[PDB]
């Protein structure tokens, strides 16, 4: 009996089925519960799933388990937990993180482990319960929505310092030095008015020593909602998230992350000076479990976060910042790496409802993979970011590349060229409305580190704002000096572009530059240009059109209209896999193909600067990456040599005068 | 402190089971569970048990 | 141009633990008192209230020797604190008398008085000392002045003179003082108007009787030469006009203070709030 | 009445005079036995010194680290006790150094923490214990008069209470010393009777190596106290040791969640038949340091005795070096390829030449001040990425990410409703030493004239909203720039192919412009280097010098003042006719031309280069050199 | 009297109080807030919960409890808040405008306030041409003080109501009479050319 007041929550009922659920839950229940019991196989998915997830626990000394909400309703005992826990987090909550110890505890006892007790007992477990129910975005939750588990997805825009909260304080006496330590309570704190020592009874003697209480990590975090459904006319919103003692710090800005967590709501005390609140209460989220890791996504640079994650260890934290592969994960990597047509099979798996264009997504994919960054000991820094413009004529689906590259990255942001601003590519002054303070917020290139930043109609964004993206492109960093900011920023972020010609036809009239429009100091940054041209080719036509009217014969389209396609979970998982683990070194051979070639390019017309060796060693170094291979071959320097002279179709192009050949493009 | 009778708001055989280390509210329900059925099946788990079967005989 | 926002509250849960001395319990174990106390196979002062509200006399005469016999605790509060466990009883009285009052309607009152008396020890007037002072005392006397009746407000209605804020002050305690503890508003309470803006609407007020008796040491047990000594009293609500001066009586009452026995320096007046009186035989 | 002893304080005091007493040091082959604290305390009494370094790796070693825990995990509850122990160690030994010579404040001086903490590693576990963080001054505070031990004067009895500590905020006694006033809410604070310590809040900013990715840098304020106030300047990379603390932040209201409140406690206080005293328990975090090291000088005697032995000896072996000169050229920028004058200018800029102040107050100035254009990826910015990084007080910018208030002094506001500040720009954070503007012909207009400001003068002024400060910018601006339409065009001046404003092209004493070719061999050759650059990290990079003993170097010829000899006069006006003549031809048709301004330009790098050689006299070679480095520099059209 | 549809100018003071229509077209629409009617709070003491209406646009928290047993004893308990218990209702503060058809010659067409309460929220979206029928209510003076002469009161309307000149194709619904006219325009053929015709037919 002794259900609690105002939830249907009973303590020893949620607390059996939750224990009952914890020993005999395989993830087969999950598979059936998801109409795939043809995905069930025997060897994984018939173990005790959250035995070992305990087990893994207990050895690893963590405290926070990642609970899959939704295993909760393949479960039939905990069919209505599920409800109770969405419905009233914080007791359900509580008591799973009391199941969960005494789990723990029965595991160590009931099998007679050598494991001590002690530190266990006095350990605190905690669940984070992730995977609940998602729709209703943010802005369709009515108050009746308050204290209730919710989902949200977006873009992690900013974060305040760690604000200390007061759990314990500590209040001395001015006359005989006692003090107590009073422990605070629903966000209020008992300041005594007397003395509690016998001996003295002074009315305000204790006083508040503020450096001897104890305090706790908040953090306050700006999150810009990417709801799945967005009702007609509505802007983009930002909400607050508050992340609590261990969560603190693992977002940064410009990361994409899918939160769990309860949405609460505060009053607003109107002034500093007197105690009234407002009669509109401010709605908040209380953050209870973060998701960094998409299964459709590339993993975050862990180039660029080594500090961080090792902060993440110091933290004990346990946000999983790059997803788990597993032998068998890893193996099928290996024999997919091992293919004949390796480079053609993942250069039609990217995007593969774009139609053929084998070169564009071969660069796509070979700055997907990136090169090598190379730190130096002695101080200096090489990254491997590569950039990449596509000028074409209109209509050739360089948008939809860029789509799906914006896709795809873990971190980048999407422009539009003349909605583009030279401080809205940087850092920039903002006013909080929360505190009424001016703040830093990150521009599109910072927000894009250690991703790709792509950028459509790079032709109409003006020469001001361009002047920014020469040191991100160079030097892959921004050094801002203004009134406030002066510091060097990290933009490590791949640079797609995408422009038509002036005139928005290639005219084969004039050279490629006249066409392309770009100065030197900017063409030069590019390491490759991709001339996409509309080609009148009946054969072309007929296939073209078969692909775009095969999208429209089912209401859905499920693509395979190819020879075979890797799925975007595990491409995404072997570039990742590639990205961390490869990290290519260049041979001799590789290096004499490289200055053989480089000096065979140093031969209007387009120029070739020493930029052009620095796109071949990377793009090289790609391929490399590619392949699974740590070393460059003269074979991968060939490729790269290839790739650069089909981008801008030297094929076509007369040595002495840069006209395009039209019957000499190879459309295909 | 805030518990209230379930008056409000929301097979006599029931009790632990060291086996599958869960509580069940019926007899005829849990030795027919994957997880009871599965434990039985398993003749590992049965083993030092299986000495004495023909130890004696 | 809204209306007044309303508070309220409702039992959920069992709170702290019930404490003995919290008035919720002294209240709650005056009214089993009251409702559960059997001399003889009689509940003696349920009907003793029931008949009292027939006859429209509101007030409850309790035995303070029935409240040893019941619960001596309480009646340790009782005696050694009246002025802070009288209204509780007194509230008591009222919770039960609305009870049976609304009951037997069936086939408002205001609040009861207690008028409680007792047959221990009297201390003699001359016995009287400062360990006494705000504590029930029994002092036997002769009564040799009665005052004529005064009229003291219980509950009256007041409005501000620069507005017309209507309130209500209600005096169903502390009615026996020589002074008078409770006045009106210094400020106009509908938080500038003005010091002491309130004045009383005579004709929705009401008013209780007080009278002022004389007691003294019985003539034959004086020291010849020197003066007999008497004491202040003061009645009110149903203990007025019970006595008449030269009346032999027993007082049962609160021994207490009043700043007003000449040249002195920190000293008080002593008088007696009268809880009961007590008259023996007398002149008919 | 018996007040309450800290028994762990008392044992930990106890601890830590046994530490300053006992503790003793092996030398390194050159004594026996010497206790380090017994001298330290015995120097600060000769010297009169308030500060007392303890290391705590030697604090480490005693107590089998329990005094190391203590200390370091609950600093701002064993402060007091350290500073009891600490006075009755200099009562016994060395007894007059307790008087100000009231009493002297004793300033302990933890350092040499195992470990160095980022802004963003700062957690709220942490609060009021010892531990050691990093990071760059942005602002600094005055020093400002801080309340140490008050004293008081009660209205009723006009007696003064003195020495009323003051912990961290302003707190009134609570007993009069008179037992008839009893009296505890009614004091005021009469300040020359007071006692008071040195405050300066700095503001420091994340590194720019810690900030993580896509986010913004976090500033912290670090409050110093007592003998460590203006030991950090804005610029600086600063790494701080002392107190995580909490100050009060009213700014938290309206922040997501439900801040901490504090109310009286209204049981057992006999109410009889409003009393709120209700307050904001709303902190951020703050930082007290007791110990400030960065990680005057002009007289070079004092420079050469600061400085160990061995690096004298090295020192005097590379000035002992004939082609000095040319090892520094070739040590210069080693990742660049072949860009020798560009080497040579750069080295010379951080050199540099002697300011000198006429009769009048001309005030002429001897920073060289270097442009570099040419064609495309010529390496101009990766000598601008060399420059900073090795030199000392550099500071690099861009030209699209910069501003007249972000390059000069801004005058900025924090809080609205609070004052407002000057927190240092790009042209003040490289006072001394080097401002690398990338990208100059990017930079507008307006800044351009800013920064024209302080070209002239070696100054900027603000008056802006009631400052009015006149702020001193020493600095040589090494400036990369592209020619208009993103190409060099050798058919045009200097100047037409340059954007830039004259007023701001003449303060520039070298134009180095690059070009590029397509040589067969220069091409492989460049080419191998890069990829050699790439296969290797730094052994394909094989410099004469390191980056150590040539910065040395440079911080040794920094200090001379050099002078040209008679004959160097002549000849100085000899070069100065040969440019003039070889200007204005008819033919030669330089690219920017020829006036005195060149002429002030060859005497500063002659100075520069007597720097480089290491000589107090400008040898006439030396102007010669100057004069064929300048001379090279104009392009004919 | 209550749906024949209202100008904002013509919406006077005469009319404060009753329930009225008011056609116009919305301008603005704010997030839907929780706005609290009746906040609740627990006490810890005597086990009650107390609840303190809100009417304002401001309130001032209760410290001490003021139940029968806290109110009767000396030792009061101090209450917190409760969220959960707490009556909430979804707020929206719409802003409608005179269409250009009602403003008089010469004039700027003027505003009027919308407060939507219940589930009749994000019923309103800015550019939405709508009959809003709900009482209109007056509200405590938000103006300059030095500018209030006497008990001047800003006025809301409390909507009740809203009817939609143009529904939106999103809230479609197959009913009977939508079916009827369906067919009625598809038996009578020609559907394609008779539509096209009927977009603006006196264009030619
Ligand atoms: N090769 C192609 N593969 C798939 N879809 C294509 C292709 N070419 C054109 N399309 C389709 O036709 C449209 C044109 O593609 P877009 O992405 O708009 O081209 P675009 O190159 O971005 O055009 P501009 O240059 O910006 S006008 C899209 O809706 C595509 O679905
Ligand atoms: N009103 C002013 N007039 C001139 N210079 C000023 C003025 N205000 C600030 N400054 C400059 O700013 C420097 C910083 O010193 P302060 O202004 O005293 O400190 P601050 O950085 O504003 O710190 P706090 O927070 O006010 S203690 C001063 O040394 C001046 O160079
Ligand atoms: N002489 C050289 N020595 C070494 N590296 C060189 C040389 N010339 C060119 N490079 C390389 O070519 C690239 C030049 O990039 P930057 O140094 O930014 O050139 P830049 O002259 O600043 O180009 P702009 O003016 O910004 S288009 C880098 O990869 C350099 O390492
Ligand atoms: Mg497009
Ligand atoms: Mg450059
Ligand atoms: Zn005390
Ligand atoms: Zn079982
Ligand atoms: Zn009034
Ligand atoms: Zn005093
Ligand atoms: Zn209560």
């Amino acid at each position: 009996l002794r259900i609690i007041w105002g939830t249907n929550v009973s303590i020893q009922e949620c607390t059996t089925n939750f224990r009952n659920f914890l020993m005999s839950f395989k993830y087969k229940f999950r598979k059936i519960l998801d109409e795939r019991e043809e995905f069930i196989n025997n060897t994984t998915d018939e173990e005790l799933y959250y035995i070992k997830q305990l087990n893994e626990m207990r050895e690893l000394g963590t405290s926070n388990l990642n609970l899959d909400a939704r295993n909760l309703l393949a479960y039939k005992q905990t069919e209505d937990l599920y409800h109770q826990l969405l419905n009233y987090p914080q007791e359900v909550i509580s008591i799973m993180d009391q199941t969960i110890k005494d789990c723990m505890v029965s595991l160590i006892v009931d099998n007679n482990l050598d494991y001590d007790l002690d530190e266990i007992e006095t350990k605190f477990y905690k669940v984070r319960p992730y995977n609940v129910g998602s729709c209703k975005g943010m802005r369709e939750l009515n108050p009746n929505d308050i204290d209730k588990l919710i989902n949200l997805k977006g873009l992690v825009l900013r974060s305040t310092p760690v604000i200390p909260d007061m759990k314990v304080a500590f209040f001395k006496c001015n006359v005989c030095d006692h003090t107590m330590a009073v422990e605070i309570d629903r966000g209020v704190i008992q300041e005594p008015a007397r003395c509690e020592r016998i001996d003295c009874n002074e009315p305000n003697s204790m006083s508040l020593i503020h450096n001897r209480c104890s305090f706790a990590d908040k953090q306050v975090i700006k999150l810009q909602e990417t709801p799945d459904f967005v009702p007609d006319g509505q802007t983009p919103h930002s909400i607050s998230l508050c992340v609590y003692d261990e969560l603190v710090d693992s977002c940064r800005a410009g990361d994409r992350i899918e939160v769990t967590g309860t949405f609460r709501s505060i009053p607003i005390r109107a002034n500093s000076r007197q105690r009234v609140l407002k009669s509109l209460y401010k709605t908040y989220v209380d953050v209870v479990h973060v998701k960094k890791v998409s299964d459709k996504r590339l993993d975050v640079d862990t180039s660029t976060i080594e500090q961080e994650l090792m902060q993440n260890k110091v933290d004990h934290n346990e946000v999983e910042e790059v997803r788990q592969i597993t032998d068998q994960d890893l193996a099928k990597i290996r024999e997919v790496a091992a293919r004949e047509d390796l480079y053609s099979l993942l250069a039609r798996s990217i995007a593969p409802s774009i139609y053929e264009l084998e070169d564009v997504k071969k660069g796509i994919l070979l700055q997907l993979f990136g090169g090598t960054n190379k730190t130096f000991t002695k101080g200096g820094r090489y990254r491997g970011d590569i950039n990449i413009l596509l000028c074409g004529d209109p209509s050739t689906s360089k948008s939809q590349i860029l789509q799906y590259v914006h896709k795809i990255t873990p971190r980048g942001v999407y422009t539009s060229g003349k909605g583009s601003s030279a401080v809205g590519l940087t850092a920039y002054i903002t006013r909080d409305v929360d505190t009424k303070q001016l703040v830093l917020e990150s521009g599109a290139l910072v927000l894009s580190d250690g991703g790709v930043c792509c950028i459509d109609e790079f032709d109409k964004m003006s020469d001001s704002t361009r002047s920014v993206l020469h040191e991100v492109m160079e030097q892959q960093t921004i050094s801002i000096a203004k009134a406030g900011i002066i510091t060097t920023l990290n933009a490590r972020s791949s640079i797609l572009a995408s422009a038509n010609p002036i005139g928005s036809r290639y005219n084969p009239n004039l050279p490629v530059t006249e066409n392309i429009d770009l100065p030197p100091p900017l063409l030069s940054r590019f390491d490759l240009v991709y001339l996409v041209l509309d080609k009148v080719d009946e054969k072309n036509d007929r296939e073209l059109a078969k692909h775009l009217t095969n999208l429209y014969l089912e209401d859905k389209p499920e693509h395979i209209s190819q020879d075979d396609v890797l799925p975007v979970e595990f491409l995404t998982m072997y570039i990742s896999y590639a990205k961390e683990h490869i990290h290519p070194i260049i041979t001799e051979a590789a290096k004499t193909e490289l200055v053989r070639a480089y000096v065979g390019m140093r031969k209007k017309r387009i120029t070739a600067t020493t930029r052009q060796l620095e796109s071949m060693i990377r793009l090289a170094e790609a391929h490399a990456k590619m392949k699974l291979k740590n070393v460059v071959e003269l074979e991968d320097v060939q490729e790269a040599v290839r790739l650069i002279r089909s981008a801008i179709k030297d094929y076509a192009t007369d040595p002495k005068t840069g006209k395009i050949d039209m019957n000499l493009v190879q459309t295909g | 402190r805030l518990m209230v009778d379930r008056k409000l708001g929301v097979v006599k055989n029931s009790g632990y089971c060291e086996n599958c280390r869960v509580k069940y509210e019926s007899l005829e329900q849990h030795i027919v569970s994957e997880k009871h059925l599965s434990f039985a099946e398993n003749d590992l788990n049965f083993e030092a048990i299986d000495s004495l079967i023909e130890n004696l005989r | 141009s809204f209306d007044r926002p309303e508070i309220y509250s409702a039992p959920v849960l069992q709170g702290e633990s019930p404490n003995d001395d919290d008035n919720t319990e002294i209240i709650k174990s005056f009214k089993n008192f009251i409702l559960e106390f059997r001399l003889d196979s009689q509940f003696i002062y349920r009907d003793q209230l029931r008949n009292n509200i027939l006859v429209k006399n509101y007030s409850l005469t309790v035995n303070m020797e029935h409240l040893i016999g019941y619960n001596e605790d309480i009646y340790k509060k009782l005696s050694d604190e009246p002025s802070d466990i009288i209204p509780l009883f007194e509230t008591a009285i009222t919770q039960v008398a609305k009870r049976i009052s609304i009951l037997s309607r069936a086939q408002s009152l205001p609040t009861f008085q207690l008028i409680l008396n007792s047959n221990a020890n009297q201390i003699p007037l001359r016995d009287l000392d400062s360990e006494h002072v705000s504590k029930i005392v029994r002092l036997s006397g002769i009564i040799i002045s009665t005052s004529v009746l005064s009229s003291r407000a219980t509950y009256l209605s007041i409005m501000c003179r620069n507005c017309r804020h209507t309130t209500s002050i209600t005096i169903n305690n502390f009615n026996s003082i020589t002074g008078n503890t409770v006045s009106l508003p210094r400020s106009c309470l509908s938080t500038n108007c003005g010091p002491d803006p309130y004045i009383i609407i005579h004709e929705s007020s009401k008013f209780i009787d007080q009278q002022f008796l004389k007691l003294q040491e019985i003539p034959e047990l004086v020291p010849v030469g020197e003066m007999p000594r008497n004491l202040t009293m003061t009645c009110d609500r149903y203990l007025t006009n019970k006595v008449i001066p030269g009346t032999r009586v027993t007082i049962v009452g609160i021994y207490s203070i009043y700043n007003s026995g000449g040249s002195g320096v920190a000293i008080r007046t002593p008088y007696i709030k009268i809880l009961g009186i007590q008259s023996d035989v007398e002149t008919s | 009445v018996k007040k309450v002893d800290d028994v762990t304080g008392e044992k930990v005091r106890e601890a830590f005079e046994q530490f300053l007493e006992d503790f003793s040091v092996q030398s390194t082959d050159t004594g026996e036995v010497e206790k380090v604290y017994r001298a330290q305390i015995e120097f600060m009494k000769i010297y009169d010194l308030n500060t007392i370094y303890i290391d705590y790796q030697h604090l480490s070693m005693r107590e089998n680290g329990a005094l190391a825990m203590a200390i370091s995990e609950q600093y701002y509850r064993f402060l007091p006790f350290l500073q009891k122990g600490l006075r009755r160690v200099v009562r016994k030994y060395a007894p007059e150094l307790l008087n100000t010579s009231t009493e002297r404040v004793f300033q302990i001086s933890f350092f040499n923490l195992p470990t160095v903490h980022r802004i963003r590693d700062i957690r709220s576990e942490k609060i009021g214990s010892l531990l050691s963080i990093s990071g760059t001054v942005t602002r600094t505070s005055e020093v400002r008069p801080e309340l140490y031990k008050a004293s008081f004067t009660c209205d009723m009895c006009r007696a003064i209470v003195d020495n009323v500590e003051q912990s961290f905020k302003y707190t009134e006694p609570t007993f009069c010393p008179n037992p008839s006033c009893e009296n505890r809410a009614f004091w005021t604070l009469n300040v020359t009777r007071s006692r008071f310590l040195d405050w300066q809040k700095v503001r420091i900013q994340e590194n720019a190596n810690e900030i993580p990715t896509g986010s913004m840098p976090r500033t912290l304020d670090v409050i110093l106290r007592g003998d460590s106030v203006e030991r950090a300047k804005p610029g600086d990379r600063c790494k701080f040791t002392g107190v995580e603390i909490v100050v009060p932040d009213v700014t938290q209201l309206g922040l997501p969640g439900v801040k901490p409140s504090s109310t009286l406690d209204t049981r057992g206080i006999s109410k009889t038949t409003r009393s709120l005293g209700v307050r904001d328990l709303t902190y951020k975090i703050s930082f007290l340091a007791c110990h400030v090291i960065s990680i005057n000088e002009r007289d070079q005697e004092v420079f050469l005795n600061s400085l160990s032995s061995d690096e004298i000896n090295e020192l005097k072996e590379m000035v002992k070096d004939e082609h000095i000169y040319d090892k520094l050229v070739r040590s210069i920028a080693p990742a660049v390829f072949g860009h020798e004058a560009v080497k040579k200018g750069i080295l010379l800029q951080m050199l540099g030449g002697v300011h000198k102040s006429t009769v009048e107050g001309i005030k002429l100035r001897g920073d060289i001040n270097i442009c570099v254009v040419g064609d495309p990826s010529t390496s101009k910015s990766q000598f601008l990425k060399y420059v900073v990084g090795f030199a000392p007080r550099s500071v690099y910018t861009s030209g699209k990410a910069s501003s007249a208030a972000g390059l000069t002094a801004a005058v900025v506001r924090d809080e609205e409703g609070g004052d407002y500040t000057i927190e240092a720009g790009a042209l003040m954070l490289a006072d001394n030493g080097i401002c690398c503007i990338d990208e100059f012909d990017k930079m507008d207009i307006s800044d351009q004239v800013a920064i024209h400001e302080a070209m002239e003068q070696q100054t900027i002024s603000i008056a802006k909203a009631g400052i009015h400060a006149t702020l001193n910018a020493r600095t040589s601006i090494l400036a990369a720039a592209n020619p208009v339409g993103g190409r060099y065009n050798r058919k045009l001046s200097l100047r037409g192919n340059l954007n830039m404003t004259a007023p701001i092209m003449s303060r520039f004493d070298l134009f180095f412009v690059i070009l590029d070719d397509c040589n067969e061999k220069i091409d492989t050759e460049l080419a191998s280097h890069i990829v050699d650059l790439h296969m290797k990290r730094d052994e394909a990079i094989e410099p004469p010098f390191s980056a150590e003993q040539l910065r040395r170097y440079i911080k040794y010829a920094r200090t001379f003042k050099p002078i040209l000899t008679k004959e160097a006069r002549s000849y100085l006006v000899e070069k100065y006719k040969e440019l003039r003549k070889d200007d204005a031809q008819g033919f030669s048709r330089s690219s920017y031309r020829i006036t005195v301004r060149q002429l002030e330009s060859m005497i500063r790098l002659s100075e520069a280069i007597a720097r480089a050689n290491c000589v107090d006299e400008i040898t006439p070679s030396f102007i010669a050199e100057a004069y064929d480095l300048l001379r090279q520099s104009i392009i004919r059209v | 009297i209550s749906s024949k549809p209202l100008s904002v100018r013509q919406i006077k003071g005469d009319f404060l109080g009753q329930l009225i229509t008011v056609r116009g077209i919305i301008t603005r629409v704010s997030d839907v807030k929780p706005a609290v009617e009746v906040i609740a709070y627990t006490c810890d003491q005597c086990g009650y919960e107390v609840f303190q209406e809100v009417n304002s646009r401001t309130f001032t928290p209760l410290s001490e409890c003021t139940s029968e047993e806290c109110s009767q004893n000396q030792t009061k308990g101090q209450l917190f808040m409760s969220t959960r218990a707490s009556k909430f209702s979804a707020f929206q503060e719409c802003k409608i405008q005179e269409l250009s058809q009602q403003v008089p010659v010469g004039h700027i067409p003027r505003s009027l306030n919308i407060h939507v309460n219940g589930t009749l929220v994000r019923s309103l979206s800015p550019g939405d041409i709508v009959d809003v029928t709900g009482i209109f209510l007056p509200a405590p003076y938000t103006g300059f003080k030095a500018l209030k002469a006497g008990l001047l009161t800003e006025t809301y309307l409390e909507a009740q109501f809203v009817r939609q000149h143009k529904k939106k194709f999103a809230s479609f619904s197959l009913t009977s009479d939508v079916e009827e006219r369906v067919m009625e325009l598809i038996t009578s053929g020609d559907v394609y050319n008779r539509l096209a015709k009927s977009i603006a037919p006196e264009i030619y």
